[PDB]
């Protein structure tokens, strides 16, 4: 890799750089110069090649079955050994072995990981930096329908290229990364997997001219039919389906329209609505255990643990959301659910026939004890939701005095 | 006050400012095929355009297309579309099918043998008891001889037989005396060494010296000029380019200048440069841009400095319109330098800034930096010597040109549609990576696209 | 030497010579020769003046400031026609009044 202001080489069980060794960086390269010097003893996965992202440089180290991430940061040539660090140390059965892409993206700091054990995942890490000092580090990943199979990523840019392979072919599918994305002409994105407008399909319509028409729909690609469509009217204004409406399939066919095309079928005339189609991808946030952390005399933090504590109300504020739900279950009872949509009946800032998009706090009850329970945050609608933070209030009983 | 009435066309119009002494100012306007030139209060100066404007016509946007470099007395404009290319029309001089027979002694008792095209006449010198030998005598007789060969005119003067064919085609020459085939030498096309020039010779006659590589000089050639000016007569031989091969840059596609006389009027007229002066086309090789679009001008250490494709090229020292090397015998460290930049991605060179300690290069997708490398900020720059380093690998639009405010770099990324604005500091030159930071995190979608200022 | 300002070149005198300002000899150069630099940048930069501080020769410019140097840590190596130059170093401004100090 070329990078710094030296010509790094890796093998296997080490690290290279070579160089004419001068501070002098442009020296000749000649012959009685030309020289290799190691510099430390660290690991390394040959599957893929490591890769320049910002100032630091980053590849993949093997723990047996699972393989984690390493990155280690480089100062000047003719300075000190180079600063590493390990960023897997906390999920040590996270990523998969076999790695087969490992794309960067420097603009959106992120970097994906597409393994071969787990056909159907895309795993993101996402890193930020200030100076020197690091800020935030998480792991998570993404997920696709229950046919597909990906290949292989790309980054250009700030956008995600993936070839995927569904029952008859290779596609080629484009993701935007970045922040604050908006579909164009309005106010917010709408989620759909495979999401092709409606000018790339073509429709019919059947028993036309009486009440209770219903459309056929003829998608450009054919079906995949485990998973569930849905189509939804795009386009702000002067249009037949109201913006942001669902409307779900009444009789779908895996194949057999032109050219083995899937159809698909729903009631109502839509022979000149604006409207997309697409699949529909779940979401799940899954809270920890709650504690307490005071300073212990040394200095750092310590998690407290002995002391009983009863959540009581759980809370959270969101902001520009449509719709979420949250899927409580205490120790060995019943699971318990609480649904929001925005529509807050008696307020005029929403009229009927548009979407909501609200901002303000939830609050639902737990009545459980710390240890022995689970919190989930899911959604499921192609609309819009994110959250900023949480809170919640119990009771804390200490059955003695704290030195 | 009002610059001139009517619109200004539907491209963006592209404008720099001049700041001379703080009491000379003017403005800079160029848009599709026009050029002219204000002050600071609006007063309009005439400009005159000896050879048209033909070169400013364009395409694309003015602003993102032109780009200027200022020194002195001139300021380079560079069309960023234009593809250059090498003259083919008025190429070098001729080779001639002229060749020469120099007699260099005589001695008693000695049978000359001249063979040209197969053919051989002799001509024998009598013995000690005889008179004298002498080459003018000796070298009339010969070429006597040989003129009664049909297709060929064969002259003689002095000590020399000129022999030249009427059709112009090729022959073989080749002569030898009965002692020791060193008297006789017979010039023709490439000789061994320049030793065995004649002291006498016609202006402009071209020989090619067959170098030797085992002093690592590959071949060179020589030419001659008369003292007296013309016709023949005593000369110089000196290092040329050899002959019949093209060595002029067509002026009418590289980047013209404008100049401002004691008078207050302006010019806007080609530059006189230079073309191939010694060697042949693979010893002095094309420079790198010939064939593919120039992308930026800049001036740094005394020599100017021009980008192509992945290459970067240099002027040579203290002689801004020389581009070829001036001898090919030997280096020298005054030759123009031809460098790419490394890397495992493409990377076209876009722009270029003076700053800190370093001549610093962008990319569409990374960061260079060209310099001796040495702690030695002065260092000599040599062929030897200059290179082309790796920095980072941040993100680059081409729209504008990144900027320099106080110690800090500045420049624009883009993001998707809207575009953000970064801007890095560098530390001290043989000192660790430069900081980076990013300053629009917080607005991602709050400056459009497609800037233009 | 001796030091003069002119247009955008800096000009040297002679080594120990401060009357010289020509080349003793053009067969080949020698280091005691005068010296003739250009200050390279993509603007104009007429230098008005100079200060000896440092371990360097600090130059001024109307937008910008200048350092003369062989460049090396070596403070005190030789000035020689293969090794002088101008580096630019940042773009301040300079009101031409009075001199820096």
């Amino acid at each position: 890799l070329a990078f710094a202001n030296t010509l790094l080489l890796f093998s296997l069980h080490g690290q290279f750089r070579l160089d004419t060794g001068s501070t002098s960086v442009g020296t000749a390269l000649t012959p009685k110069t030309a020289t290799i010097t190691a510099i430390t003893t660290f690991d390394i996965v040959d599957a893929i090649d490591p890769i320049g992202v910002g100032r630091t440089v980053y590849f993949g180290i093997p723990k047996g079955d699972f393989s984690g991430l390493r990155e280690y940061f480089l100062p000047d040539a003719s300075g000190p050994i180079p600063l590493s660090e390990e960023v897997t140390s906390s999920v040590p059965r996270f990523v998969p072995g076999n790695l087969i892409s490992m794309s960067p993206s420097v603009s959106e700091e992120v970097i994906t990981m597409i393994s071969k054990d787990q056909p159907r995942r895309v795993y993101i890490y996402k890193f930020f930096f200030d100076d020197d000092q690091k800020l935030q580090s998480s792991w998570s990943y993404w997920e696709v329908a229950a046919n597909k199979t990906l290949l292989g990523g790309n980054v250009l840019d700030s956008d995600l290229y993936t070839c995927v392979e569904y029952s008859d072919g290779v596609y080629l599918e484009k993701t935007q990364l970045r922040p604050e994305t908006v579909d164009s002409g309005t106010e917010f994105e709408i989620l759909l997997d495979r999401k092709t407008t409606e000018a790339a399909c073509s429709t019919s319509l059947i028993n036309s001219g009486a009440l209770g028409v219903q459309t056929v729909i003829t998608l450009p690609y054919p079906m995949s039919g485990t998973g569930t469509m849905a189509v939804v009217g795009r386009f702000a204004s002067n249009n037949t389906i109201a913006h942001g409406q669902v409307i779900k399939a009444t009789a779908e066919t895996l194949t057999g329209g032109a050219s083995g095309n899937g159809t698909m079928t729903v009631p109502g005339d839509l022979s000149s609505a604006k409207f997309f189609v697409g699949e529909i991808y779940n979401m799940t946030y899954e809270f920890s255990t709650p504690y307490l952390k005071e300073t212990p005399p040394g200095g750092g933090l310590a998690v407290l643990a002995n002391p009983r504590l009863q959540l009581r109300t759980w809370s959270i504020v969101f902001d520009e959301t449509s719709n979420f739900s949250m899927k409580i279950t205490p120790g060995q009872r019943d699971e318990l659910t609480y649904p929001f949509n925005g529509y807050k009946i008696g307020s005029g800032q929403f009229p009927i026939g548009t979407p909501s998009l609200a901002t303000g706090r939830f609050r639902v009850p737990v009545m459980a004890q710390n240890i022995e329970t689970k919190i989930v945050l899911f959604s499921d609608s192609p609309l819009p939701c994110r959250v900023q933070s949480a809170e919640w209030e119990g009771w804390y009983q200490e059955r003695a005095r704290r030195l | 006050k009002k610059l001139f009435a009517g619109s200004a066309g539907t491209g963006r119009p592209f404008t720099h400012i001049v700041d001379r002494d703080g009491v000379i100012r003017y403005l800079i306007f160029i848009q599709d095929n026009a050029i002219k030139v204000f002050d600071l209060d609006g007063n309009a100066q005439t400009v005159s355009t000896p050879n048209g404007t033909s070169y400013l016509n364009i395409t694309g946007e003015p602003s993102s297309t032109f780009r200027v470099a200022s020194i002195a007395d001139f300021t380079f404009i560079v069309n960023r579309e234009k593809t250059v290319a090498m003259d083919t029309t008025n190429k070098s001089y001729n080779w001639g099918t002229k060749s020469m027979v120099f007699i260099k002694s005589a001695d008693f008792s000695t049978t000359y043998r001249v063979k040209l095209n197969g053919t051989e006449k002799s001509v024998t010198t009598g013995n000690s008891s005889g008179s004298a030998p002498d080459t003018v005598t000796i070298a009339s007789d010969l070429a006597t001889q040989l003129n009664t060969i049909s297709g060929f005119t064969v002259t003689s003067t002095d000590y020399i037989i000129r022999i030249t064919k009427d059709d112009g085609g090729d022959y073989t020459l080749e002569s030898s005396d009965t002692k020791t085939a060193d008297a006789t030498s017979a010039i023709k096309g490439t000789v061994d060494s320049i030793t065995d020039l004649p002291t006498i010779a016609e202006h402009n006659f071209t020989v090619r010296i067959q170098g030797s590589a085992t002093t690592a000089f590959d071949d060179y050639f020589v030419k001659f000029e008369a003292t007296a000016g013309s016709g023949f007569g005593p000369g110089v031989w000196r290092e040329t380019v050899a002959p019949n091969i093209d060595h002029l840059l067509d002026k009418s596609t590289m980047p013209h200048t404008l100049v401002r006389n004691a008078n207050g009027t302006f010019t806007f007229a080609q530059f006189n440069y230079t073309g191939r002066v010694a060697g042949d086309t693979t010893t002095a090789p094309n420079p790198t841009f010939v064939g593919s679009k120039i992308k930026n001008i800049n001036l740094f250490r005394n020599r100017l400095v021009f980008l192509a494709d992945e290459n970067v090229i240099l002027s040579a020292a203290d002689s801004f319109e020389r581009f070829f090397p001036e001898t090919v015998q030997t280096l020298l460290d005054s030759d123009p330098i031809d460098i790419s930049s490394g890397g495992t991605s493409v990377n076209f060179l876009n722009s270029s800034l003076a700053f800190a300690n370093t001549l610093l290069l962008f990319s569409l997708h990374g960061q260079f930096r060209l310099d001796t490398g040495s702690t030695s900020v002065g260092t000599a720059l040599t062929p030897k010597t200059a290179t082309i380093t790796a920095i980072t690998t941040f993100d680059i639009v081409d729209a504008i040109d990144p900027i320099g405010v106080g110690r800090t770099v500045y420049f624009g990324i883009p993001k998707g549609d809207f575009s953000g604005l970064r801007e890095y500091f560098l530390p001290d030159a043989s000192g660790p990576i430069p900081l980076s930071e990013e300053v629009t995190s917080s607005v991602p979608r709050f400056v459009p696209g497609n800037l233009i200022s």
